[PDB]
DNA sequence: CTTGACAAAAGTGTTAAATTGTGCTATACTGGGAGCCGTCACGGATGC
């Protein structure tokens, strides 16, 4: 599929092989068909483009078990407070990478043609992390001084923020 | 196409007597839906003279030979009393959609 | 005292309207007109004096005073030059 | 992009050697009224107006084609500036 | 060496430190006749108290003075608090502040225009 | 057309006034209604009482009472004549002999005291002006820690701003605490020694941390008196300065107990107290009486900082950006200050007359001299950062730029100074800050706006409302209290679930000290009274909010304020809930006052006969031009005989629809590419929008000429202007002005004038060109006022004020000022700005004939096409909820109040959904019409794309593609469908004020600089394009270099090059070679007024001359 | 082509009022005034 690489190569290509005046002529060519093309094709965003991943509710439910864990080892000594926040860190980092590729595995086998992952794979506009804010989870913030707040946001952009989790963001 | 109304300069004015102001007027004017029965008729003047307190429509309208008006319930201007309203609405024949800067009739 | 310097005699003349204009002022209330001020002055005073005086007696304004909240624009800036062709 | 810039970019060892060329030349023809011009009457360009097909009235675009075509010698002491203005006034009187 | 010391003091011409009248009617001038003036004041009066045998402690006084005004013209707030009109705190723009800066003559009117 | 209301929070309280921060503390300033004797020491009550008595000793001018008069001018008049909306002051002042022991009593006219208008803003010149709120430290003591020395802290002792030195106590390495006055540093111990202090004492009552104490122990100044310290401390302070007593005692007094020179203010006292645990009796740091000096705070601030460095419990540093440690000073406070300022420098020429003499008749009248009070206010309310030219492009705009807090300012910050901590959101921002809210950019978080609920309380500081809790239930009593009052209580959020009052859920998200934290509902003690407290007015104008990323409803919250009124403005589909009270506290609509019947409606007043029978008369807005040019009228919305409660709307403001905040226009949506036009942001619009007048306003402009006294003759304002045909001169009345309602376009006469020419003799040629023509010069000569490139429209006003008129201030040598307005009805055109309230803008690139544009199977075209490669990267899906919304509603006919956080959810806008699509496609049904062709063709592409469930009717695909908010829909230019489901909806677009039409700009040739000679910047002065240094950066890249040469000498300011270059183009020639510019001759010559010796050489060093000769002697 | 003739138009020498510059006020008076410090790192010098 022609993505933005492969479009950026054939444009390098062509311009060893042929010069500039048939490269800026093979330019004007993809950009008139891929005008074309995008308005016939049947790209939107819906509310339900934003797939969420059935993976989320195991891997929050996962992360809340051994978040419990955590304190659990936290009340009985076995580990300081600064190795409790870095536990939780840890924790939330892995699950919010966990559902990333939950939400990209979601979209590569069930919906190849969606449109945010369309964009994403193509190189159109969205990376990764932006697709996870809309589908997943937004994770860890930072308080102003720089440290990480202990409870993640949750909530993707299609479930909506709390009040709170708005205004730690 | 174009609307004379006495003692009115310009569409950015009110009329003493009269709720809407002349923008107003001019946008209820834009909806008269105006047959014109005879084939070679281009242009049309329709004269409008009304006292407060009434509410005028487009039934008001003077009548013309050849010229129907086909939503006489359309609301023109709402007078109140000692207010009037002396109109010179003129009705053309055209296509397409042409802004008064252009015709500027 | 001025960039464009102004007689003593009409320096005087200008101190002395300035303490005219301001005493008027605390008697009505308000800023005097020329013709009230020229009325307190005395004989050979009219406002049409008044306001000649007060005209002369206007300073000249800075070419570099700032416009805006930066310190980027000036008065120079927007003043054209008329002089050459 | 202007017709055969690839060639014209072949033809100079330096890319601005070329504007120098191309600038130096359409300033001779707007002196001479394009007299001096080495296009066949069917090579000269043209412009669609309204009143008909006439002659370009853009020396530049004369001469990046006047070079396409070969016809144009350029280069660095070819000959002395005042020898050349006065010899081309000559054949060209304009 | 002693060429980094002033006798004569340059003026600028005239329509590079202008007095134009607006269309307004009021005039507009530089900072820079003022900072002229404040300087012709000062040697003049020198003049005038050294032709009057004043004492040295009026003199010390009028020459310190005249070296700050030469300061002010050439570089304003460099030595000392920065010399402002009356009526507001604006410092006057000097010599140095004219072609120094991004505002100066050579990032404004030089490196570009 | 119903209203639909979603949301489960109930609001216990109401918003608060949106202006009560402007009008209320500008009322309690000037206390004008409040008789003299209750009047309360706050305001310029509180200053006339500071400065005086003014007891020069003996004289003593005391203070008695002030009044403030009725003001001289309406509000419209100060506006047309360019006046200040104001009231005159006058003081009752005494004169008392202290030797004779006659009082002389008069009352002596102090000036005028501008007045703050009922929507909360002033009218300065004539121009509607707004005093911008100023966030600062809150005076008081401060404890930081000391970030060189670890373990170590300062303490900080601030007063109010220009009120007093800033004192710092610091514990040196070697063990002395030092006090840091004026940048001099010297021994605390010294201080305390002339406060009277005993080295028992100290010992006694800060022996008891460590050895600390031992510091403050210097055997020499113990010795020494505190007389003795005091000239001591003063030779240290003054060095030089000869240290007699009394000029030393004067200088300690007026350092830290002088109240008319040290003010530790309301809050900074009550900060001292609450900190140090003490009782101030004033607002000093020291008292003097009985001729010594007495400690009050010194003692308490040495105390805490030996116990914070001991780390005794109880003891804590501050932070500096916490909100409780940050006030806001408010209009009144800000206003007062200044006429302290004033009322000092008026004070201090009393003393000067005093000195004078003449005591025999000596009147308060004659002591004092009001100009200087007066200048102050004056400057105050003209040329301060805070006092801005008030935007009301819509009444939106208005109501933000009165609630807007400012960290710049006079007293404030500076962008240098500004670090990442001034502008973050700090933790207790919430609920009194909007954390949303800001201009992006160079201002970011130095610029913010008051939350919905916050109010500013009399010390200055936000308070929030929160519910009291208590055993797990939730009151109705609210409670409004401060960041720091705040941090004592676990709060809960105010979507807990409540079973009646009772907290229900077992686990409640609260937050603890800014933390979030979850907790049992018996720990909960407070309670959000609303998701809406979080966020401004703005924001919480914004549907959808918690869908939306923070940095784009930045955007949309910023650009509502950008919005044009509109002549069809509507309200939004989807409402949030506050466009009412918006439009209610803007004072930009009308209400009835109370109940009563509508006796007279007209489109320029409105007549109401009350209950109680009185005939109330109000006058409309018509026409009238915003400071922005935006038109700004009031239309009626009731008719003769309506009945009308208390409250009812009588006529719609700028941008309102039936009382509703009406922004724009309700469009329907496709949010799908088309063919590159919505390209990078890039919008489609349709041309159905133009036929129908959507996104149409109207902007006036105003254009001022004055006829001017010249020593050659004054200038005319007439019709016979010289040289020029019946043409030009058609639309000229007798006396020169343009006719009302005459159309203008860009070079016609607005009113004609004629000046003297200079006398000059004309050049030969000339002469001989008049000489054969046969016509004598004459006098006078063409300047009359023309409408500029690109503007142009309708007369609609001529405003002419003449020298002599009543209350008309014209300036010396003017006789008269012409103003013409100009109003032109602006359609939306391509360049022109859109945006939704979620961040989404862009200009319109297209315009689409209807036959075009997408439309439904039911015929129905499109109004906008928006790119959905917009929505990804800016993580705004508020806008998809929004069509999604917007789509059931156009079909069901109906409205939304979806309020932030607390709403419209997916399940129930779905439902919304099946609802409309029963009227979508059942009316089809009744109609006799099956499943197109088309539309099983893209159902077929639908479940290929997991979309549709397979199996299922083409009806039942339809609905499911519809419940997400996908039609069916078909290119106009083709027939054929969109091969996959498009998300079509309605959704609320905003007409911005950027539009190319004031923006677009071209110059050949125009005016230049006076010294550089370069050309001018700005549309307005038909100047040049700025070709800065990046720019000369490009072209050199590129070897541009006759490129760059022709702008550096040819197009700027190469006087030869550029009068040669235009005669050469003009002639049909090549322009020639380009000279010197002229700026390097300024530069040279700038150069040797310097005394530098700059000069241009040749190959041979020889000296060049590039003056042409003209200034070698 | 000159040559008179005119009524200005322009130059010019007085004279007056208007304007401008200068001196002078005699109880005794004897060292100012406004500020008043939320940024940061960088050289470079200047001395402990
Ligand atoms: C191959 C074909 C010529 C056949 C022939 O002459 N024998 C040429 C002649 C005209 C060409 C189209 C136009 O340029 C418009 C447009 C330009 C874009 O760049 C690319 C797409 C378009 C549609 C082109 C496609 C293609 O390139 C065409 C059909």
């Amino acid at each position: 599929p022609q993505e933005k690489n492969s479009l950026k190569d054939l444009v390098y290509q062509a311009f060893l092989r042929l010069g500039m005046e048939k490269t800026a002529r093979l330019l004007d060519a993809l950009k008139y068909y891929g005008f074309t093309f995008s308005t016939t094709s049947g790209i939107t965003i819906g509310i339900d483009d934003a797939v969420i991943p059935e993976e989320k509710k195991q891997y929050l439910e996962e992360a809340d078990r051994k978040l419990l864990q955590i304190e659990q080892a936290y009340e009985m000594g076995f580990l300081t407070d600064r190795e409790r926040y870095d536990q939780i860190l840890q924790l939330w980092t892995e699950t919010t990478e966990k559902v990333t590729q939950a939400v990209f595995k979601n979209f590569e086998e069930n919906y190849p043609f969606n449109p945010l992952y369309v964009m994403a794979q193509s190189g159109a506009r969205g990376n990764p992390q932006q697709i996870r804010q809309l589908c997943g989870l937004r994770g860890l913030m930072q308080k102003p001084s720089g440290e990480t707040f202990e409870v993640p946001v949750r909530s993707s952009f299609r479930e909506g923020l709390t009040v709170l989790e708005y205004f730690i963001s | 196409t174009s609307v004379y109304i006495e003692d009115v300069l310009h569409e950015f004015s009110t009329i003493p007597g009269v709720k809407e102001d002349v923008v107003e007027i001019i946008l209820n004017l834009k909806e008269l839906v105006v047959r014109f029965l005879n084939p070679s008729l281009q242009t049309v003047t329709l004269l409008l003279k009304a006292e407060g307190p009434k509410e005028v429509k487009a039934r008001d309208f003077l009548p013309v030979a050849d010229v129907e008006i086909m939503n006489p319930d359309l609301h023109i201007a709402t007078l109140e009393e000692g207010g009037r309203l002396n109109m010179e609405v003129r009705v053309d024949r055209g296509v397409g959609y042409v802004p008064a800067e252009k015709h500027g009739i | 005292a001025r960039t464009i310097r102004i007689p003593v005699h009409m320096v005087e003349t200008i101190n002395k309207l300035s303490r005219t204009a301001r005493q008027l002022q605390q008697e009505l209330g308000r800023e005097p007109t020329y013709e009230e001020i020229a009325e307190a002055m005395g004989p050979g005073w009219d406002a049409k004096r008044v306001e000649e005086t007060l005209k002369i007696a206007q300073e000249p304004v800075s070419l570099e005073t700032p416009i805006g909240d930066e310190k980027d624009s000036f008065y120079g800036d927007f003043i054209p030059d008329e002089h050459l062709p | 992009a202007e017709p055969g810039i690839d060639k014209l970019f072949g033809m100079v060892d330096s890319k601005y050697r070329l504007t120098v060329v191309v600038a130096k030349r359409a300033q001779q023809l707007l002196r001479h009224g394009f007299k001096n011009t080495v296009l066949e009457p069917e090579e000269r360009p043209k412009m669609q107006t309204l009143e008909g097909l006439f002659d370009d009235p853009n020396a530049v675009t004369w001469a990046m084609k006047e070079l396409l075509t070969g016809r144009l010698v350029f280069g660095e002491n070819l000959v002395p500036e005042d020898r050349l203005q006065k010899e081309m006034e000559r054949l060209y009187p304009v | 060496p002693e060429w980094m010391i002033l006798e004569a003091v340059p003026v600028l011409p005239p329509d590079l430190r202008p007095m134009v009248q607006v269309d307004g009617g009021r005039f507009a001038t530089s900072d820079l006749n003022d900072l002229y003036r404040r300087l012709i004041n000062r040697n003049n009066r020198l003049k005038k108290l050294l032709a009057q045998g004043a004492p040295e402690i009026i003199i010390r006084n009028e020459k310190r003075m005249l070296q700050e005004a030469v300061d002010a013209l050439l570089d304003n707030g460099r030595r000392g608090a920065p010399v402002t009109n009356p009526g507001s705190d604006r410092p006057l723009r000097s010599l140095t502040d004219i072609l120094s800066g991004k505002q100066g003559r050579f990032r404004q009117n030089l490196l570009g225009k | 057309m119903e209203i639909k209301r979603f949301g489960r929070i109930r609001e216990v309280i109401p918003l608060p006034p949106l202006t009560e921060i402007q009008v209320e503390s500008y009322r309690r300033a000037l206390q004008a209604d409040v008789p003299p004797e209750k009047r309360e020491n706050v305001g310029i009550q509180a200053a006339f009482r500071e400065t005086f008595p003014i007891e020069e000793e003996g004289l003593v001018l005391d203070f008695l009472e002030y009044r403030l008069g009725e003001p001289p001018f309406p509000q419209d008049e100060c506006r047309e004549k360019d006046l200040t909306y104001q009231a005159p002051l006058y003081a009752r002042l005494q004169l008392i002999h202290k030797d004779t022991g006659l009082i002389k009593e008069d009352e002596v006219f102090l000036g005028h005291i501008p007045l703050m208008t009922e929507d909360g803003s002033f009218i300065i010149n004539g121009a509607d002006r707004v005093i911008v709120s100023q966030i600062h430290r809150s005076p008081g003591v401060y404890f930081t820690p000391d970030p060189a020395r670890p373990g170590r802290y300062i303490a900080s002792i601030i007063p109010l701003p220009k009120r007093g030195p800033w004192i710092d106590l610091e514990v040196e390495p070697n063990g002395v605490v030092s006090m840091k006055v004026n940048k001099r540093k010297f021994p605390l111990v010294l201080l305390l020694r002339v406060l009277g202090y005993d080295q028992e004492t100290l010992a006694r009552e800060l022996g008891a941390y460590g050895e600390l104490v031992q510091g403050l122990m210097d055997e020499s100044v113990f010795a020494m008196r505190p007389e003795e310290a005091l000239i001591r401390l003063f030779t240290l302070l003054r060095p030089g300065d000869p240290p007699k007593r009394d000029k030393a005692v004067a200088y300690v007094y007026g350092l830290i107990a002088d109240p008319r020179r040290y003010d530790l203010g309301e809050a900074g006292r009550y900060k001292a107290e609450e900190k140090l645990g003490i009782r101030l009796s004033g607002r000093t740091l020291a008292r003097f009486e009985d001729g010594e000096f007495k400690d009050e705070v010194f003692l308490p601030t040495l105390r805490y900082l030996f116990a914070l460095t001991a780390g005794v419990p109880g003891h804590e540093v501050d932070d500096i950006d916490h909100l409780g440690n940050r006030r806001i000073r408010t209009v009144g406070e800000l206003m007062t200050d200044q006429f302290r300022v004033g009322l000092a420098r008026l004070a201090r020429g009393v003393r000067e007359r005093m000195l004078m003499g003449s005591e025999d008749s000596l009147t308060p009248a004659k002591l004092v001299n009001s100009r200087p009070l007066e200048a102050a206010i004056r400057e105050f309310f003209s040329r301060s950062q805070l006092s801005q030219f008030k935007d009301e492009t819509n009444p939106l705009s208005s109501l933000r730029h009165k609630r807007r807090i400012s960290a710049l300012g006079p007293g404030g910050l500076t962008r240098e100074r500004a670090g990442f901590d001034v502008r973050d959101v700090h933790r207790t921002h919430y609920g009194r800050i909007c954390p949303v809210e800001t201009p992006e950019g160079a201002n970011i978080g130095l610029i913010t706006s008051l939350a919905a609920y916050a109010r500013v309380d009399e010390l200055g500081f936000i308070r929030t409302p929160y519910r009291r809790v208590v055993g797990g239930v939730v009151t109705d009593e609210v409670v409004y209290m401060t960041a720091t009052e705040e941090d004592r209580y676990t709060i809960a959020q105010a979507n807990t679930p409540l079973e009646g009052n009772r907290i229900a859920a077992e686990r409640v998200v609260a937050r603890r000290k800014g933390e979030p934290v979850i907790v049992s509902p018996e720990e909960v003690e407070f309670m959000d009274v609303s998701p809406k407290q979080v966020f401004s007015v703005n924001t919480n104008l914004i549907p959808f909010l918690e869908h939306d990323d923070a940095n784009r409803a930045l955007m949309g919250s910023n650009m509502q304020t950008q919005a044009v009124p509109l002549i069809r403005a509507q309200a939004p589909v989807v409402m949030t809930g506050l466009e009412e009270r918006v439009v209610r506290d803007s004072l930009a609509a009308l209400y009835a006052e109370e109940d009563g019947e509508v006796a007279k409606v007209d489109g320029n007043r409105i007549v109401v006969r009350y209950e109680d029978g009185r005939l109330v008369e109000y006058p409309l807005r018509r026409f009238y031009r915003s400071n922005q040019g935006t038109a700004l009228d009031q239309r009626p919305r009731v008719v003769v005989g309506q009945r009308v409660r208390k409250g009812d709307l009588l006529a719609d403001g700028p941008a309102s629809e039936n009382g509703f905040l009406a922004l724009g226009q309700n469009v329907l949506v496709a949010i799908m590419p088309f063919d590159g036009y919505n390209f990078e942001d890039a919008i489609v619009i349709s041309e159905e929008l133009l036929k129908r007048d959507f996104y149409t306003s109207i902007h006036i402009e105003r254009y001022e000429i004055e006829a001017r006294d010249t020593k050659l003759g004054p200038e005319r304002i007439t019709r016979d202007i010289p040289h020029l045909s019946e043409a030009a001169l058609r639309d000229l009345d007798e006396e020169g002005v343009v006719r009302i309602g005459a159309e203008v376009k860009p070079g016609d006469i607005l009113v004609g004038r004629t000046s003297f020419k200079g006398e000059s003799e004309p050049t030969p040629e000339e002469r001989l060109l008049r000489s054969i023509f046969g016509e004598k010069a004459r006098d006078v000569k063409d300047t009359s006022l023309r409408v500029p490139p690109g503007e142009g429209g309708i007369v609609v006003r001529t405003v002419r004020l003449r020298r002599g008129d009543p209350g008309v201030e014209l300036k010396p040598g003017v006789r008269e000022v012409v103003r013409v307005y100009v109003a032109q009805k602006r359609k939306l055109q391509v360049g022109d700005k859109l945006a939704n309230r979620h961040g989404n803008k862009g200009v319109v690139a297209k315009i689409l004939p209807v036959e075009d544009m997408p439309h439904l199977p039911d015929g129905t075209p499109v109004d906008v096409i928006l790119n959905p490669l917009g929505v990804p990267s800016r993580m705004n899906l508020g806008q998809i909820l929004e069509t999604h919304l917007g789509l059931a509603g156009y079909f069901l006919g109906q409205r939304y109040i979806s309020p932030i956080f607390d709403g419209a959810k997916e399940p129930e806008i779905k439902e919304l959904l099946a609802q409309a699509f029963e009227v979508y496609f059942g009316k089809r049904k009744g109609e006799g019409f099956g499943v197109d062709k088309r539309e099983v063709e893209v159902l077929r592409r639908a479940e290929k794309l997991g979309l549709v469930t397979p199996g299922k009717t083409p009806e039942e695909q339809l609905k499911e593609l519809f419940l997400q908010g996908k039609v069916v829909l078909y290119d106009g230019r083709t027939g054929e469908p969109i091969e996959g489901p498009i998300v079509v909806g309605q959704m609320f677009i905003m007409k911005l004020y950027h539009m190319v039409e004031d923006k677009m700009h071209a110059r050949s040739t125009g005016p230049y600089s006076l010294i550089t000679q370069q050309p001018l910047g700005g549309k307005a002065q038909f100047g040049g394009q700025r070709f800065g240094e990046m720019e000369v950066w490009a072209l050199e890249a590129y070897g541009a270099a006759h490129t760059l040469q022709e702008m550096l000498t040819l197009k700027s300011d190469d006087i030869e090059g550029r009068n040669a270059a235009y005669e050469a183009i003009i002639k049909g020639e090549d322009v020639p070679e380009p000279s010197v510019p002229e700026s390097f001759r300024v530069l040279v010559k700038e150069l040797q007024a310097l005394a530098l010796d700059v000069q241009t050489l040749d190959e041979k060093d020889n000296p060049v001359d590039i003056f042409e000769g003209l200034a070698s002697k």
